[PDB]
């Protein structure tokens, strides 16, 4: 699931 | 050959003999033969006569200047004499080393000094760093006046900093003029930083006005360029103690050094003009005849005499006579009226002696500014993290704060994280400024025999005046220290590998299983281990066994297999199975939690910031801003 | 209201907390009761006798 307000995926950056 | 020429101080017989002696001193692939040429008084036919003659009857190809007792007027005619008779010259020291911006066309001069240009941006890459952005800007009425008022102006938009501007004045401090008049001027102002531009007697009158009319106190700070200040080694009266200006490199070698870099450069420019082309252009030296239009040969010699390199020290001249790139070094007046090194600058970054800008009184005894105070905290992953500054622009990203690692030398890290937030936030509200500075010693608090290491250690001990981060209360540290209201809540929880029903469970309570012996964490030296081994021996004593490097090996042991519980705070434990390789869980949540305390902000016993500031704390946490920082830095996926 | 809700019968809590407070003792400006109140407090914590009164 990647939202439009904060994906904690996309806020912590991740390796993949 | 080189030439040198000496002017205007202690009769350097010694000296010459000295710099006539090596003959072959081997400080470059071949060495010309150098002469000595010592002018009485410096005049225009005097040396005007002096010149010719020497380079008409030696048949020099360069010649090496040295300075006097620092009066202006005299760098023009070098010009003009290179300029006539294309011989490339060279100014070392002194008040004939003052850049000269419109040189002649095909003049050669190669004067060490800086433009006002790059001496502005160094003093306000140090206005920046300790944030006055006050700008009260005085200039005499100066020849170079205008060009110094374009170049603050053109550097003020050249940065990020607003840099709102106060006042300009330009008032008549010449030897003759109407007293009261500037008197009334310098009597109406107000500004905590002044930047003043002026000539030595100027500004010894300046400032002597200044202590007049009670601008001079420990309440401002003054700047001036190179110009200003005259010898160096003899600050006169009326001068303020804590005056800052910018010099650059080699402000205290010896005239005897200074002649041997004179030489250094023009062998080293020969001999790269030798590898390209096997030779030593002619001399043209005939003052008498005064011919030559644009030669090609001296021309090519004269561009390759351009860039040098040698003791590890750049010198590169830009196309008008000064180098650029040099390393300045700032320097400011001691208590002891004695010029002192404070902040080096190197290839755009500016460094400093002191963390803070020591203020003096007229009775000495440094006072401290009653509105400041230090904080201490270190490094917890989601609260506090450290970055080292990118080489992006010397200082690091905005909404970050400069924070440095004590242990006299420092590397000027920037952190950022949750508590650093609450803090710009307080000092915000509260109206109060601060320093930020890591620990070195154990992380949080203990007592070796009334020792006490840690942020508890600093605050106790009246080296620090708040302590923020990850720092829970208790009844110990409550005793010694005080604390504010609690802003983050946490306890003791358990994280297992995705089996127990509590502390209380004969799991851990009876260490007595055959086959399986359980592992717990227990990072030791820290708040938890402390209530675990005061409330249950039995673990304790059992508890020796227990894996215990940081809260990142611990993952790494339980996702291997070697350990099997975990037993730390619950803010991070959660927080750090929120965002997993996989999803490792925890026991059943937020209804395991035990001994529930809270984070908090430490602070000397009977502290007045105490009450000021759990009231900010109280109102921050009441209309809900602490939920959006949850949100934004205390979320995961799993 | 969690109490109520799980105590008689027929009532369910909505959602979970929006906004969080605690709950404290109330005494006079500055009096001179309030450091041994909050020593015993948190040393009433550590020991787990809330955890009992709690409980039970
Ligand atoms: C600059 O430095 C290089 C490197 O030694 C040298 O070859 C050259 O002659 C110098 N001057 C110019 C104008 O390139
Ligand atoms: C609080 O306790 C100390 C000793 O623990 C005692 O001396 C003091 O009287 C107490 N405070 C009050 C207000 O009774």
């Amino acid at each position: 699931r990647i939202t439009g307000i904060n994906d904690p995926r996309l806020r912590n950056p991740s390796d993949k | 050959t080189v030439a040198v020429v000496f002017s205007s101080s202690g009769p350097p017989q010694a000296q010459f003999r000295a710099r006539l002696t090596p003959q072959s001193f081997l400080d470059l692939p071949l060495e010309i033969q150098p002469l000595t040429v010592g002018v009485n008084t410096t005049n225009p036919s005097s040396l005007l006569t002096q010149i010719c003659g020497l380079l008409g009857a030696a048949h020099v190809h360069g010649i090496v200047f040295e300075d006097n007792v620092d009066t202006e007027a005299v760098a023009q005619i070098l010009d003009f004499i290179s300029s006539q008779t294309h011989v490339p010259i060279l100014s070392i020291s002194g008040g004939s080393a003052v850049v000269l911006t419109p040189k002649e066309p095909g003049s050669a001069f190669l004067q060490l000094g800086v433009s006002l240009e790059q001496q502005l941006q160094v003093l306000f890459k140090v206005l920046e760093e300790y944030d006055w952005s006050a700008f009260a800007v005085i200039t005499s009425l100066h020849p170079g006046h205008a060009l110094f008022l374009e170049g603050v102006r053109a550097v003020a938009d050249a940065s990020h900093v607003s840099w709102r501007l106060l006042d300009v004045v330009t008032l008549e401090l010449g030897p003759g003029g109407p007293r009261a008049r500037t008197q009334r001027l310098l009597r109406q102002l107000d500004a905590p930083v002044f930047v003043a531009y002026c000539s030595r007697e100027e500004a010894e009158v300046l400032f002597a006005e200044a202590a007049q009319a009670g601008l001079v106190g420990p309440g401002h700070v003054w700047l001036v360029p190179n110009l200003a200040l005259g010898s160096t080694d003899a600050p006169p009266a009326t001068f303020p103690v804590g005056l800052i200006s910018v010099v650059t490199e080699s402000w205290r070698l010896s005239l005897r050094q200074k002649v041997r870099d004179g030489v250094a450069i023009l062998a080293l420019g020969a001999h790269s003009y030798w590898r390209q082309h096997g030779t030593l252009p002619a001399p043209a030296g005939d003052c008498r005849v005064h011919p030559g239009p644009v030669s090609p040969a001296r021309e090519a010699f004269y561009r390759h005499l351009l860039n040098v390199t040698w003791e590890g020290r750049d010198f590169s001249f830009s196309p008008g006579g000064y180098l650029v790139q040099p390393t300045m070094v700032v320097i400011a007046l001691n208590r002891h009226r004695l010029w002192e090194m404070v902040g080096r600058w190197e290839h755009g970054v500016l460094y400093m002696k002191y963390p803070v800008w020591p203020r003096y009184s007229a009775s000495l005894q440094p006072v401290v500014d009653s509105r400041h105070l230090t904080v201490a905290t270190l490094e917890e992953r989601p609260f506090v993290i450290v970055e080292s500054p990118d080489p992006g622009t010397g200082g690091c990203v905005p909404n970050t704060v400069p924070c440095r690692r004590q242990s006299a030398p420092y590397t000027k890290l920037c952190c950022k994280g949750f508590c650093i937030d609450i803090l710009k936030k307080l000092a915000r509200v509260v109206k109060f400024s601060y320093d930020l500075y890591l620990v070195t010693n154990g992380k949080h608090g203990k007592r070796v025999r009334g020792v006490w290491n840690g942020m508890i250690g600093e605050v106790y001990y009246k080296r620090a005046d708040m302590a923020i981060g990850s720092l829970t209360i208790n009844e110990e540290r409550s005793e010694i220290v005080d604390f504010s209201v609690p802003f983050v809540e946490t306890g003791i929880s358990v994280m297992v590998a995705r089996t127990v029903s509590g502390l209380s469970d004969k799991k851990f309570q009876r260490p007595q299983d055959q086959y399986p012996p359980f592992r717990f964490g227990t990072v030791p030296n820290g708040s938890t281990e402390r209530n675990i081994r005061s409330n249950y021996r039995d673990m304790h004593t059992h508890m020796v066994k227990f894996n215990q490097r940081s809260v990142e090996d611990a993952l790494t042991s339980l996702k291997m297999g070697k350990l099997d519980a975990f037993i730390y705070d619950a803010a991070v434990l959660n927080y750090m199975a929120g965002k997993d390789e996989g999803c490792k869980l925890v026991t059943i949540g937020s209804g395991k939690v035990f001994a529930t305390t809270g984070y908090g902000i430490a602070m000397q016993k009977d502290s007045h910031w105490k009450r000021a500031i759990d009231l900010a704390l109280l109102q921050f946490l009441g209309d809900g801003e602490t939920q959006k920082l949850e949100t934004v830095w205390l979320s995961g996926i799993c | 209201l969690e109490f109520e809700a799980s105590q008689k019968c027929d009532l369910v809590t909505t959602g979970e907390l929006f906004f969080r407070s605690g709950f404290g003792i109330g005494m006079r400006k500055d009096s001179p009761w309030k450091q041994n109140v909050s020593l015993s407090i948190l040393k009433s914590h550590e020991n787990g006798f809330m955890e009992d009164l709690d409980k039970t």
